[PDB]
RNA sequence: CGGGUAAACGGCGGGAGUAACUAUGACUCUCUUAAGGUAGCCAAAUGCCUCGUCUUCCAAUUAGAGACGCGCAUGAAUGGA
RNA sequence: GGAAGUCGGCAAAAUAGAUGCGUAAGUUCGCAAGAAGCAUUGGCUCUGAGGGCAAAAAUUGCCAACUCAGAACUGCUUACGGCGGGGAAUCCAACUGUAUAAUUAAAACAUAGGUUUGU
RNA sequence: CAUGGGAUAACAAAGGAGCUUUUUAAAGGUUGGAGAUUAUGGAGCUGUGCGACAAAUGCUUUCCCAUCUCGGUGUGGGGUUUACGGCCUCUAGGAAUGAAGGAGGGUAGUUCGGGGGAGAACGUACUGGGGCGUCAGAGGUGAAAUUCUUAGACCGCACCAAGACGAACUACAGCGAAGGCAUUCUUCAAGGAUACCUUCCUCAAUCAAGAACCAAAGUGUGGAGAUCGAAGAUGAUUAGAAACCAUUGUAGUCCACACUGCAAACGAUGACACCCAUGAAUUGGGGAUAUCUUCACGUUUUCUGUUUUUUACGCGAAAGCUUUGAGGUUACAGUCUCAGGGGGGAGUACG
RNA sequence: UGCUGUUGCUGUUAAAGGGUUCGUAGUUGAACUGUGGGCU
RNA sequence: UUACUCUCGCGUUGUUCGGAGCGGGGGCUCAAGAUUGAAAAAUGCAUUGUGAGUUCUGCGCUAAAGCAAAAACCUGGGGU
């Protein structure tokens, strides 16, 4: 989104504190935070997303810091990650749409040309998944 | 759109059936819980398939999409023109 | 392999009608021997019989339109305008 | 009477002077038309003089080919290459 | 001996099937191309490959019709019929086609392509 | 070739839920030597019980099934601890470096902007055309002439047609990878910045080969043809003028699809990363705390990102550059890549 | 002859940054598992 | 009929087919043949098995060229 494809230097991030212990009027057990984040995920949730509800209706600032593990690693023991990793979903899901668009509008050069980037980063992504074993080999994008 | 993520929902969670034969077997016995029609439907069997639907009480949605566009939505290979889902599971709708 | 390198089916015509007029022909020929989609049911399945008239393989319906190909990009506008002044 | 139109029929120039050897004239005057043949091509199925001049082909070629061009009388849909 | 004949290679001679290898300039990339050119071919006696139907059946029996390839031996007097000669260039017409029944088949006509006129 | 050392590195593997020990008891399944036959036992194989000790993650667990003031401490005060029940199930399941002022993804203001595509309309102006009036000139130049005009030019008013183009506001301002991009409304897919105690965990930087885009002029096929205008025509000027000036005018200039791949395509300055003095401004987002209107604007102070300007070290042959380097270099080493080697012949010849 | 430059050249104007991006070989690539202790 | 889940399956010499319903089990129907008999031995003259050819038939039905019509007959919709 920033540096590659692009001359974007933007800096907006997060900042994780130098204390990693929950506040004192936290009184929720690790095991009813497991429950909460696989209960979210049968709902339909991707793991970004099951974080900022936690974040911000339920006083929960870390997942990591209340039960040990992070909530993708969370998922993987219960049987709920997702077939690909969401990374890659998204993207896809993005250059679906773009294919789309151009297949009337033939003429819109600067989208094709942003579509030209978007699969350079898919191809990128997957073969850093096929590498670490998190896709199958011969896993394809298929425009 | 919103259809589309609770499709995804019913394809791996729930029960459903594809085709217009098995969706009116369905709703001749109650095992229906929604029925979901392409645009690209000819007219005398979206008519036959929304009488059904009246009888029985059943909710019915007009999905904006033919049925190419619908069986790419079940991540399925081929077309359907009309899907009935018998079972819902931790789904709205 | 393949078998031709510039000129796929006007490869019947040998050497003889020059190279523009071949050049020229060979993008009407394509269109009118190829599978168009159809809009009714969802296959690809429309094929040209005669100049203007066209039938679908599955469907087995019957459209007019095109000498060479299923929509003619002046039909597409006039489509269009008469659906807004409908609307309005 | 006054306008338009050449992928309508058709048409598309002469004289003398001039550069540090001579030759030739980039240059300069002069008479003249509706316009004065442009790009190309040639002794060509179109050149009278003519068996033109040079090269090649042969022991020997009024024949063939490649060049040159003041072209009796080449030349652009009377279509040129 | 080999076009010296003749206006002019007219007429005649010449090439020749099939199979393997090989094939230039030029080009509208389709061709040119059977370009050019080299080699083999008989008879006889054998060997290998290519199938159908029934009961690690990766096994057993029965059976039909042809083709191709390889080897040994043994011959030629090069021996029915039928069957392209080839190459380097110039002029004209783009090409298939038409056409003076009874002296002219062409560079003539037509053609696709291009332009103009009336409505 | 042998061998000692392990700081800096390289190769390979993995991607983290494919992840107890011991002690007793019981049950079955070498005979003198050489050649045969058999049996008793070791050892190990399972399944029973037994004793003893651990465990890096609590089985006096979890889970739903239900049914009903004193004491110790530090200096008379401070701070520390203290002053519905029962039940049946189920039960590999908490032991894993951290989240780079490196990359990717998410959510939000329904953010920001002459960014891109599509469709409807709007605005004056140039040209032309009729409708209403008028009458002798109008145009053009340094001065004139080609040119138009009593068959009514030029000029005046309201209109109609068609094709281009969006003045003033417009700025050392914004958006875009570069080429480029200014009327309004509706519509489609994008892009960057900011905010975050969201997710992930090395996924990165730069490049032969290969691919995509690329002003104007030019090419092909369809449209269109108002304005301007290569070629050409006609007036002038001039010794001459094929030119500069004037009146015209073909191809073009505009649109769709397909080619071409060149520019003083320039900041004549390759990409990524670090450090670096000062003062006023400016565009977008956010945080903290006197002005106007009825939520917007604006004040003061911080902050991240953008395009710049003025007056430091240092550098340079100089002109000049300077947080935006051409600085941090003979005190010569962060990483990758492109090009040059006196002037011509020449970006020519051949392939 | 530091006018072939690994040591060790030049590329704003002297000769010389590719029109702009994407991208495969190739070259290059962030931190972390580690202070031994006691005696005269 | 979770048939196409993540190389889906059936089929031709051949240019393709399927949730608008593939493949498998069981059936209905059409076309062309085969077999059993009557005719027919009472006739004719004095035998039943494979390969090659052969347009009836089947494989359902180039083009800016897309392949005559009517009589006669057949079936149905209504009504009686
Ligand atoms: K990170
Ligand atoms: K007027
Ligand atoms: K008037
Ligand atoms: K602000
Ligand atoms: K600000
Ligand atoms: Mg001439
Ligand atoms: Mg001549
Ligand atoms: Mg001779
Ligand atoms: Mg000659
Ligand atoms: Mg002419
Ligand atoms: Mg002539
Ligand atoms: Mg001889
Ligand atoms: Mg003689
Ligand atoms: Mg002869
Ligand atoms: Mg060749
Ligand atoms: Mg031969
Ligand atoms: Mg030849
Ligand atoms: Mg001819
Ligand atoms: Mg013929
Ligand atoms: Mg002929
Ligand atoms: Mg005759
Ligand atoms: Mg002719
Ligand atoms: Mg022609
Ligand atoms: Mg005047
Ligand atoms: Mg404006
Ligand atoms: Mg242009
Ligand atoms: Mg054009
Ligand atoms: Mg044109
Ligand atoms: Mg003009
Ligand atoms: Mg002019
Ligand atoms: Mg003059
Ligand atoms: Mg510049
Ligand atoms: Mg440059
Ligand atoms: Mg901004
Ligand atoms: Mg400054
Ligand atoms: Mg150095
Ligand atoms: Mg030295
Ligand atoms: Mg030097
Ligand atoms: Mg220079
Ligand atoms: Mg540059
Ligand atoms: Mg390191
Ligand atoms: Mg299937
Ligand atoms: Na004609
Ligand atoms: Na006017
Ligand atoms: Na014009
Ligand atoms: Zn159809």
């Amino acid at each position: 989104m920033v540096r590659m494809h692009g001359n974007g230097r933007g800096k907006a991030s997060s900042a994780l504190p130098y204390r990693r212990t929950p506040p004192a009027w936290l009184k929720i057990a690790s095991r009813n935070v497991v429950k909460m984040v696989c209960k979210s995920s049968r709902k339909g949730m991707m793991p970004s997303q099951i974080g900022m509800e936690l974040r911000d209706s339920m006083g929960i600032a870390q997942v990591k810091n209340v039960t040990g593990r992070k909530i993708l690693r969370i998922l993987k023991h219960n049987g709920l990650a997702p077939e690909i990793p969401e990374d890659l979903y998204f993207l896809v899901k993005r250059a679906t749409q773009m294919r789309k668009h151009l297949e009337r509008h033939t003429t819109d050069r600067d989208t094709k040309y942003r579509l030209i980037l978007v699969e350079s980063r898919i191809h990128r992504l997957a073969r850093y998944y096929k590498r670490v074993k998190q896709l199958p080999p011969t896993w394809k994008y298929e425009s | 759109d919103t259809i589309n993520a609770k499709l995804q929902l019913v394809m791996k969670s729930g029960k459903y059936v594809l085709g217009t034969q098995q969706a009116l077997t369905t709703l001749r016995q109650g095992r229906s819980k929604l029925v979901v029609i392409a645009n690209n439907c000819p007219p005398i069997r979206r008519a036959e398939v929304e009488y059904y639907c009246t009888l029985s009480k059943t909710p019915i949605h007009h999905y904006s999409g033919n049925n190419l566009d619908l069986g790419t939505a079940c991540g399925k290979h081929f077309r359907t023109c009309v899907l009935s889902v018998t079972n819902v599971g931790d789904s709205d709708i | 392999a393949k078998r031709t390198v510039k000129m796929g089916v006007m490869g019947r015509y040998g050497t003889r009608y020059g190279a523009n007029p071949r050049k020229r022909a060979k993008k009407l020929e394509v269109s009118q021997h190829a599978k168009h989609f159809c809009s009714f049911c969802g296959k690809f399945a429309f094929r040209r019989k005669a100049v203007g008239i066209w039938r679908c393989d599955g469907c087995s319906k019957t459209v007019a339109g095109g000498a060479y190909t299923l929509s003619t990009p002046n039909n597409s506008t006039v489509r269009s305008t008469v659906r807004r002044l409908r609307e309005l």
